[PDB]
């Protein structure tokens, strides 16, 4: 493939050099997916391609041929996790419910193409991002079947963005988009050997998303490298009236991420090494030790460290993530008169349908979530002060304070598990504080363990997705650790 | 509580 591995800006320059245009690029993707994707190993992470992604490169190329560039996207073709909206495909969260719901461009999606991207198409996930049932299966949905991690297409390519990093590691498109409640950037992103940002929940418009939790929900990029990730959160951070929570960013501005991209961004930095035992984890140890001593070279200080109140937060979290379930999808199926307009006819078209939606797993979450009391239940208003509390404040931020620290980091998560019948094999997380807390996590590849991709997870406190790009940056130049999948 |  000869844009496999391509930065966003070298493919950028190339554009502007008149050496490559957006259509080209954009039929290369579309033919890569079409014999990897839909064939070949069959990856699945594709569920609907974009039936004017062509129309859209040829208009993004007559604005260049005219002198009208849009930005350092301008031409470039991006995929889209299934939950979030974007005309004139539809937006199903991988059920078969809402097969013909098309809803219009959510507010990241209209800023990504006023910036030139083109939109090929969205990618595959854990349906209703895996918050539907028990012992539920990563990377499946009724409508797009199962995503397989490309590294080894027998196991898991984790998730619920299973298909956002399945494509950006497999190159089927150039960057993509994925959303996170707990773990779903973050961990598919590391389990596929590629790199997610969560950020700070307020920096991105959740508008135009199916939700699960308007207190700790994010979009977020997922790219192969660290400079292409901050081209995307550059174009996709701002505020929108429609989402209250882009409201409370302090001194919030038009801010060039890749600017962060230094580097000496280590230099002079402390950080926090996670005492968890994914660093025991098998065949972990070599690898945490050698990304410990690479940071060390680059000139942070880095100190063993615990994380106050790891797991205290897991009832809490249980609890708000239920309630706000509920209370935001409906919300979201009246904003944008979906075909189902309540959690009760989801559940009751499941098990209309149960032979092609219930035949895996059930919907024990969905059941649960509908018979939650309320957002005005002074249990969940508890649950949901304390969760925010115990993770952030008393959590991370208590970490950060006790050393001085700019971040914490520790492996992201373990390697992919077989997919098998049975519910994904979880091996264990670094990431669930800053999910809670609604601080910014981002993973960068670090290596692997007997060829499956692992991660190295950077987490700080909230807003500062700037020093973390800088210190991710300086991480990968000096490793350069990614390796793309054999086909 | 996994992966949402």
């Amino acid at each position: 493939f000869p844009y496999a591995e391509t930065d966003v800006a070298d493919l950028q320059a190339r554009m502007t050099a008149g050496e490559l245009d957006s259509t080209t690029l954009t039929q290369a993707y579309l033919q890569r997916i079409a014999a990897l994707d839909r064939t070949g190993p069959r990856l699945r992470a594709v569920i609907e391609l974009n039936p004017d992604a062509l129309k859209e490169a040829a208009e993004r190329d007559r604005e260049r041929r005219d002198g009208r560039l849009r930005g350092p996207l301008h031409g470039i073709p991006l995929l889209l996790k299934d939950n979030i909206n974007a005309a004139p495909m539809a937006t199903s969260a991988g059920s078969l419910a809402l097969q013909g719901f098309r809803p219009d461009d959510a507010y990241l999606v209209r800023r990504l193409r006023d910036a030139g991207a083109v939109v090929l198409g969205k990618t595959n996930l854990s349906e209703w991002a895996n918050f539907r049932g028990n012992d539920s299966i990563s990377g499946w949905s009724a409508r797009g079947g199962q995503t397989r991690n490309p590294y080894r297409i027998s196991h898991s390519p984790c998730g619920s963005s299973s298909g956002s990093a399945v494509a950006v590691a497999a190159n089927l498109a150039s960057v993509a988009i994925g959303t996170e409640t707990d773990g779903s950037i973050v961990c598919p992103a590391a389990i596929n050997g590629v790199v997610g940002l969560k950020p700070t929940v307020g920096l991105v418009s959740r508008d135009g998303i199916i939700p699960i939790s308007f207190s700790q929900d994010t979009a977020g990029p997922m790219a192969r490298s660290v400079a292409d990730a901050a081209a995307v959160l550059t174009a996709i951070a701002g505020r929108d009236d429609a989402d209250p929570a882009t409201a409370t960013m302090p001194g919030r501005a038009v801010y060039d991420y890749t600017a962060r991209l230094d580097p000496q961004g280590l230099r002079g930095k402390r950080i926090g090494l996670l005492q968890t035992p994914l660093l025991k984890y098998r065949g972990m140890p070599p690898l945490i030790e050698q990304a410990a001593t690479e940071l060390r070279r680059a000139g942070a200080v880095v100190v063993p460290v615990e994380l106050p109140n790891q797991g205290a937060w897991a009832e809490a979290e249980r609890t708000l993530l239920l309630y706000e379930f509920k209370a935001g999808l409906e919300r979201y199926f009246n904003t944008h008169r979906a075909p189902l307009r309540s959690l009760a006819d989801l559940i009751a078209f499941n098990q209309a349908h149960s032979k092609q939606e219930l035949g895996l797993f059930g919907q024990e979450l969905l059941v649960e979530a509908d018979a939650t009391a309320g957002l005005a239940d002074p249990a969940y208003i508890r649950a949901r002060s304390d969760a925010r509390r115990l993770a952030g404040p008393e959590g991370i931020d208590a970490a950060l304070a006790a050393h001085q620290l700019d971040a914490l980091v520790a492996p992201t998560t373990g390697v992919a598990w077989p997919i098998r019948s049975e519910g994904d094999d979880f091996p264990g997380e670094s990431y669930s504080a800053a999910a809670v807390a609604g601080y910014p996590s981002l993973t960068v590849p670090m290596g692997q363990i007997d060829g499956l991709p692992v991660g190295l997870l950077f987490m700080g406190t909230a807003w500062s997705e700037p020093k973390l790009i800088e210190m991710a940056y300086a991480y990968e130049q000096r490793t350069r650790a990614r390796r793309p999948p054999h086909f | 509580f996994x992966l949402f």
